[PDB]
């Protein structure tokens, strides 16, 4: 057996839209508020994560069948799972190396410390890393991590969707071509699929620590005043 | 609300 | 005749005031999002005068008085003020031979047409560098500027302040400490006062005028989106 | 409202 044009057309379309949202170079980094080593690295980590939410509202809207839900499940969508997409997205910055994300120079080389000084715990730090290690040793092909991303960004289980049988069909319509896309394309990715389907479980558990984190940051106005607009929107609690 | 994900979503 | 203890008390304190929070190095400016030359210096006068506005809080946070003024009194004067304090201030980095704010190196230079570039128009820039270039001339003593921004701030014609009565009353205790630190202490300062006066009703104007032009920049959510949250709630219209 | 405001006034 072997993927339908249509199929081959999802894959497409997802690898050309992460090309159009993801710079290897990270050349973007220096606009930046820049890094300090009481949370001397919150300004940029926050100017990171606002840059990458943009990155992450571009790769969405060309994911086929996103643009059609309604303004409501998009947001709804978007805001229970960016955080989840800029962990996955994160991984090709990763290095197995040093434990760190590597991203330019010695500025934008960042450890579990400098995340740290924006306001995480271990509780947070200590399974994302070890989540991070954990997908890198997948060796994902592009089509994998791309159509990982497009699947957490559809998953129908989260709050304020309202379409769950709709996103619920595009998400499995997704699943089925990564399915397809290992079975045909990736030798010895007979336990592959299931490995992946974990990695977004292991998401979700990452997901709740990080908000319940940044709940705490965004409660103290002096911390809250160093985020963004953007960040405060859709780490928000407004509906 | 949500006016900036509103606007990048065009 | 001469100045008494209390008028050369509060003149101490302001001074004081001041020195603890304008830096003249500018050296802090290399935290703030760089300067770019679509708005393009938006990001990096955002961060300016987001910087800016925590100042003036720690300059009127030690005027005598307005520590003992409602928390409501202190936020109505502040956010009616804070741009008129920011343009007072920032007279100490304006030049008159470039007509420009010098704060430090070649990116640090700003001129109108800079400002024009953080969604700025010549209706407000040519009135502003016109008051820059008036205020230079009248040669303030680091005294009178302190006591020209102590007084600006504690102007009680300002949408909502309620307390008018207690506002009026320490801005013209103010103004009296400045009236005779000119009589007794400036050679020549025999029509400097009138000339201040008239600073504070040209700086209403120039209020005005940004107010107009920041309420443009913060109906669009591109824009609105690279203000701080500070800046935000600041120029912003909550009550 | 005015959270940051009434935070930076202590
Ligand atoms: C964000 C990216 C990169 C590194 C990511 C990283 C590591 C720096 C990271 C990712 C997700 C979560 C975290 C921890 C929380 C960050 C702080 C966010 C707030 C809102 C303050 O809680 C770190 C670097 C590049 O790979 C681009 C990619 O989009
Ligand atoms: C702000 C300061 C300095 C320069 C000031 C300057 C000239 C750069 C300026 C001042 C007031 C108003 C303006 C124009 C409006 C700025 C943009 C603000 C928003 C909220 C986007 O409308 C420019 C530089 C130093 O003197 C420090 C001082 O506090």
């Amino acid at each position: 057996h072997m993927l339908s044009d249509e199929q081959m057309q999802i894959i497409n379309s997802l690898v050309e839209a992460h090309h159009k949202t993801y710079d290897d170079s990270y050349s973007d980094f220096v606009r930046f508020r820049p890094p300090v080593r009481r949370l001397s690295m919150l300004p940029h980590l926050a100017d990171l994560v606002s840059y990458s939410i943009q990155k992450v509202i571009g790769f969405a809207k060309m994911i086929p069948g996103f643009r059609d839900l309604t303004a409501e499940d998009q947001i709804a969508l978007l805001k229970s799972s960016a955080i989840e997409i800029i962990m996955l997205r994160s991984n090709q910055s990763f290095s197995l190396e040093d434990m760190s994300w590597s991203c330019g120079g010695p500025d934008f080389k960042y450890c579990i410390n400098d995340v740290t000084k924006a306001g995480h715990t271990l509780e947070l730090l200590e399974p994302l890393v070890k989540f991070q290690v954990g997908l890198k040793k997948l060796k994902l092909h592009e089509e994998e991590h791309v159509l990982l991303m497009a699947i957490c960004l559809l998953s129908p289980d989260r709050p304020g969707v309202q379409d769950h049988v709709r996103i619920e069909a595009l998400q499995d319509r997704l699943c089925d071509v990564l399915q397809a896309y290992i079975r045909i394309q990736h030798p010895g990715g007979r336990l592959l699929y299931a490995k992946m389907i974990q990695k977004l479980a292991d998401l979700r558990s990452l997901n709740e620590e990080h908000s319940k984190q940044y709940r705490s940051l965004s409660f103290q106005p002096e911390h809250s005043m160093q985020l963004t607009p953007l960040v405060l929107e859709v780490f928000g609690s407004e509906v | 609300r949500h006016k900036i994900l509103h606007r990048l979503l065009q």
